[PDB]
């Protein structure tokens, strides 16, 4: 299959996220992650990649939410994306593990790779937000990231 | 399961 698959799936909540009624995208949200899971598992997407991609996903929006004004006191941040659809609170630290797994077969997951490229240079930080040398160590992911997808031509 | 620890 194509490569951009993952990332059109989840172009409207890329959106959705770049522009973070406050419970209204709430709820939309969750449907939509829901939705995007149901269209791809009709399609034939594996389960354990369609749960990396969920992960991964959550985490994204959570950070975007957590990023605004007024989202650390929201319902958002009472519970999380991650929280609801993972039982895990952050997913800053575990978004890289699952990209260093992802990377030990990568031909096998690259569109999952190019996902969480295109998540990267949307400005996902994840433990780098918070990392002493964060930020040029989080570009250093993303060149090697690059590099790797160039490899798998 | 890649969302293991």
């Amino acid at each position: 299959d194509n490569p951009n698959v993952l990332i059109d799936a989840a172009t409207p909540l890329f959106g959705l996220s770049l522009r973070v009624n406050i419970e209204q995208i709430y709820r939309q949200t969750i449907e939509e992650i829901k939705a995007i899971e149901i269209e791809l598992t009709e399609q034939g997407y594996e389960h354990a990649i369609l749960m990396a991609y969920r992960y991964i996903l959550c985490a994204f929006l959570d950070e975007s939410v957590m990023g605004t004004e007024w989202g650390a006191s929201s319902l958002w941040a009472e519970h999380s994306m991650l929280s609801r659809f993972h039982n895990e609170t952050w997913g800053g630290e575990k978004v890289f593990t699952i990209l260093s797994r992802l990377e030990g077969e990568p031909h096998r997951y690259q569109a999952l790779l190019a996902f969480i490229y295109h998540c990267l240079i949307l400005g996902f930080e994840g433990k780098y937000r918070v990392m002493e040398g964060g930020q040029a160590e989080r570009e250093k992911v993303i060149s090697r990231l690059h590099q790797l997808l160039s490899s798998l031509e | 399961d890649l969302t293991r620890p």
